[PDB]
């Protein structure tokens, strides 16, 4: 009595049954520098990126779209601006990705759900929905895709606008008391599965949601919510922003709890990144700290290592974690560039501070070495997809002809 | 021809309405009826006064047999006896017609400038559907405003939705006549303006009426005002009215207008007067709890579209209650807008003008518009580094005033000069110059000849060599 | 004598400039913030009563 067609329909509110839930152990490659040294994805996580009113959060949205390493990608827009999906559907049918060849088109990849804040409120919760069945759908055919939700407080808005209208007890600023376990609920559905059925495949899900906090604190229920149940987050400064200084991340308050169980996929390919990451996050804390009593004693007690400190902070704040968004040398920069990149500016560090350390005096150095600030500064130009090893020996050399100055300019 | 003559043939037609004298209660600006026999939500009624003066209103609920009407020009004189409601039938529509250019309208669109009434072409519901997303082109466009701090640093596209924030006491009045009276095309002076002021005292209506009229621009123009003194319910329909009559005549006459919106603080109020008057859930600070969607229903209006060429630009004005960015109003604003202008208080304690600062300004089409092939290739990171050195002489004479003098390498002396030039020269501008962007761009190169090439970095070596030089 | 002022003066008046102009308007916004925030939750509990 059954007969089966090339389709098939499905509720929405009902997770599609799976075998079993496994663990998340491959890295997500965002492109973005800092996002893959400092606070890194799995694939197959969860994410947040609190909006800050207008700090470049599209520009992480854009890139993830364009150059994640997934099978499939499904951008939500809930709330959306409305004109930004008229770029999205512009942008993507002009520009290609190579896998298996370079196959002109990306669109061929992807699915557009739009709900522009225009259109009606009661649309914006099944929007999202939506937007996961289709994901889940492409994960059971052991594919991995990546939900890129765009601002998930609009949802929480129009919840909170439906429930005043059928009158009941709001819990806080006027949000339903149910408000906790809508999110969970959906966030749940992320995370790498063995698919149901015989041919025994597997696939993944990892939503990257972006929550717009009303003004700029994170004191909102809905960013407060979210924070309790995702795994990784990556904060946002508005000065920073005003500045031209994108991404900007806030590096002080973002954390990752996918840090150590990545640790198999460095041993096998980058032994030494997580203390290199770890010795980074040392040096801009300590920078800040110096920093914190400067602005009221004055750079006049400071030794030659703690000025050294504040300019090697400068240096990396300037160089390591600005991406300049757009160009045709810094739009994706690989893994392994970056992991250059970092060993480099930790050796100058190191050296830096060597030198200094049997009493020679720093600020003859600073113009005596001259040169390896403006190499390891302009570094980042390096041109990508001229090959691992192309780039490889540049960085080689660099490292090397810096310490041999070093050594010769100790005098 | 035959489809314009069909579209209109179904108007001859003659529908008689009912007359209720049934009143059941009243309260605040809310009248209940009750046997209104298959009430229609969203209508519109005609109240007949007891003293003979009409009224108009529009129902909000509808249970069984009763309907909630709210009463625009207020509720007092009321009677439970002898008024009487006519039910029309149908929403609110207003009569346009692309000779409606070049008169006055009042709160309600009807004409106070002692003509006779618009002859119109088609009623056009005052609300409309959405634009298919499917159906829409992002600029790829530029407007020469003549203004360097809005030329050069940001930058507009026809089609674009831009807000002007600014404090009260500020001559944001004389920064929108300026843009309106000197907006073209950078290579047309033809923006056809439809203008809408909502709560305002008679000195700003006569004062842009006084504007437009000695630029030659009122013959091309669509005013609609709705003074301080008059009905508060009527400040809601207004804004609609304007962007109905702004849409039509771009999408349907293929014209590119310009719109103001004067208040949108006076807009807010009156929404959250409205639903103080029921019981809604209030959001932070007291107003609704959907004041977002109601903002994004007006805002979400402008653009181009794929068969037309009309393109219909906003630049609404808004007023920050306490100069508070964090307040609700400046907030949804700019999530619902890309980018926005900012008018500074502090600048104009100095007698600059016009009083902008240009860090907390956006302009998010801005990477779009300039480039090659319109501008000098330098535009698209000239204003990085002028970001950036603006905001490095901030935190220079932030540094200087603690301190002291002692401290401030030669880095921060060059700050602080460029700083005070930048300011003082070129930010600052007359009331009647234009500046083309060549211009702009040459003066905004001569500021940066104060520092040496070699720490110049967020700009490109190549523009430099190219052009530091000459 | 002479030097030991001039250091003394110096390090005094820095530190009431310092104080003066990167200490008080901090406090002054902080407890706004606060007192704006004691208010929004007066809100919430005058509406929960009065549903």
């Amino acid at each position: 009595k059954s007969d089966f067609t090339l389709y098939h329909t499905w509720p929405v509110r009902v997770p599609r049954p799976v075998t079993e839930k496994l663990s998340a152990d491959y890295p997500l490659l965002t492109g973005q520098r800092v996002l893959d040294a400092l606070f890194p994805c799995v694939q197959g996580g969860t994410t947040c990126i609190p909006g800050a009113f207008g700090c470049g959060k599209t520009v992480i949205s854009q890139s993830l779209s364009k150059y994640s390493n997934s099978d499939a990608i499904i951008y939500v827009g809930c709330g959306e601006r409305g004109n930004e999906m008229a770029e999205v559907l512009m942008e993507f049918p002009e520009l290609y990705t190579e896998m298996s060849g370079t196959k002109e088109p990306i669109m061929k990849r992807t699915t557009l759900v739009a709900n522009t804040s225009n259109m009606p409120v009661a649309a914006r919760e099944a929007s999202i929905y939506t937007g996961i069945t289709l994901a889940e759908y492409f994960r059971d055919q052991g594919k991995n895709v990546s939900m890129i939700a765009d601002s998930s407080s609009r949802w929480a808005e129009a919840l909170r606008e439906i429930s005043g209208r059928l009158g009941e007890m709001p819990a806080d600023q006027g949000f339903p008391a149910y408000l906790g376990a809508k999110l969970a609920s959906f966030y749940e559905r992320a995370g790498k599965a063995v698919a149901l059925g015989s041919p025994d495949r597997t696939g993944s899900v990892s939503i990257v949601a972006a929550v717009s906090p009303a003004g700029g604190d994170f004191s909102d229920p809905v960013t407060t919510a979210t924070l309790g149940i995702t795994q990784v987050f990556w904060g946002l400064d508005k000065k920073l922003a005003q500045r031209k200084h994108f991404p900007s991340i806030n590096t002080s308050v973002s954390y990752s709890k996918y840090t150590n169980v990545l640790n198999k996929f460095y041993d096998s390919n980058y032994p030494e990144f997580p203390v290199l990451r770890d010795r980074m996050k040392e040096i801009l804390s300590n920078a800040e700290e110096l920093e914190q009593v400067v602005q009221l004693v004055g750079k006049s007690a400071l030794s030659d290592s703690d000025k050294i400190t504040l300019d090697v902070a400068t240096l990396i704040k300037e160089d390591f974690l600005q991406q300049n968004g757009y160009s045709t040398y810094d739009a994706f920069c690989p893994i392994w560039k970056t992991f250059d990149m970092m060993r480099a500016f930790i050796s100058y560090h190191d050296e830096a501070q060597k030198a200094v350390a049997n009493g020679a005096n720093w600020s003859k150095l600073a113009d005596s070495t001259g040169d390896v600030k403006h190499a390891v500064s302009s570094s980042k130009f390096f041109e990508p997809s001229r090959g691992e090893k192309e780039v490889h020996g540049e960085f080689e050399k660099l490292l090397s002809t810096m310490q041999e100055r070093f050594a010769e300019s100790t005098d | 021809f035959a489809i314009n003559k069909k579209a209109v043939e179904q108007g001859f037609n003659v529908k008689p309405r009912l007359n209720y004298n049934t009143v059941s209660g009243v309260n605040g600006p809310l009248v209940i009826l009750e046997k209104v026999k298959f009430p229609r939500y969203n209508e519109i009624v005609n109240l007949t006064l007891p003293d003979g003066t009409v009224r108009q209103g529009q129902v909000l609920e509808i249970r069984g047999d009763r309907a909630i009407v709210q009463v625009f020009e207020g509720t007092s004189g009321i009677d439970v006896k002898k008024t009487t409601v006519e039910f029309t039938g149908e929403s609110l529509r207003i009569p346009v017609s692309e000779d409606m250019l070049g008169r006055i309208f009042d709160g309600s669109g009807r004409p106070i400038d002692n003509g006779p009434k618009v002859f119109a072409e088609d009623y056009l519901d005052i609300n409309g559907s959405p634009i298919n997303p499917y159906a829409r082109i992002y600029p790829e466009e530029m407007i020469s405003t003549g203004v360097s701090a809005i030329d050069t640093m940001n930058s507009i596209a026809r089609g674009q939705k831009i807000p002007i924030f600014s404090a009260s006491g500020l001559p944001h009045n004389e920064i929108a006549a300026q843009i309106c009276r000197q907006a073209g095309l950078v290579r047309e002076e033809n923006f056809s303006i439809v203008f809408a002021a909502m709560g305002v005292n008679l000195e700003t209506a006569r004062f842009f009426k006084q504007d437009f009229e000695e630029n030659g621009s009122l013959e091309r123009t669509s005013l609609f005002l709705n003074l301080a003194n008059d009905p508060t319910i009527e400040r809601i329909i207004t804004p609609r009215l304007a962007l109905t009559t702004a849409e039509y005549l771009a999408y349907q006459t293929e014209r590119h207008v310009l719109t103001i919106l004067t208040d949108m603080s006076s807009y807010a109020d009156a929404l959250r007067e409205v639903s103080a008057a029921r019981e809604e859930v209030p959001g932070r600070r007291g107003y609704p709890g959907y004041m977002y969607t109601d903002l994004s229903t007006i805002y979400e209006r402008a653009g181009r579209v794929e068969g037309r060429n009309g393109s219909i630009t906003q630049i609404p004005i808004l007023t920050m209650p306490n100069d508070d960015i964090t307040h609700p109003i400046p907030d949804l604003t700019g999530y619902i807008t890309e980018g926005q202008i900012f008018v500074d208080r502090q600048l104009h304690n100095k007698g600059i003008y016009p009083p902008i600062n240009v860090l907390p300004s956006l302009s998010r089409l801005m990477k779009s518009a300039i480039g090659e092939g319109m501008t000098r290739k330098d535009h698209g990171d000239v204003s990085n580094q002028l970001y950036a050195k603006y905001a490095i002489g901030k935190d220079a004479a932030a540094m200087k005033a603690v301190v002291g003098e002692e401290a401030l390498s030669i880095e921060d002396k060059l700050s602080l000069e460029f700083l005070e030039k930048f300011e003082k020269t070129f930010i600052t501008q007359g009331a009647y110059e234009d500046r083309t962007v060549f211009e702009s761009l040459d003066q905004a190169w001569s500021l940066l000849r104060i520092y040496p090439k070699e720490m110049l970095n967020r700009i490109s070596p190549k523009i430099l060599d190219e052009f530091y030089d000459r | 004598a002479f030097i030991i002022l001039d250091e003394v003066i110096k390090v005094t008046n820095r530190r009431v400039n310092a104080i003066e102009h990167v200490i008080i308007p901090r406090t002054e916004n902080t407890i706004a913030y606060i007192n704006s925030e004691l208010d929004e939750l007066d809100r919430e509990e005058f509406y929960r009563l009065k549903k």
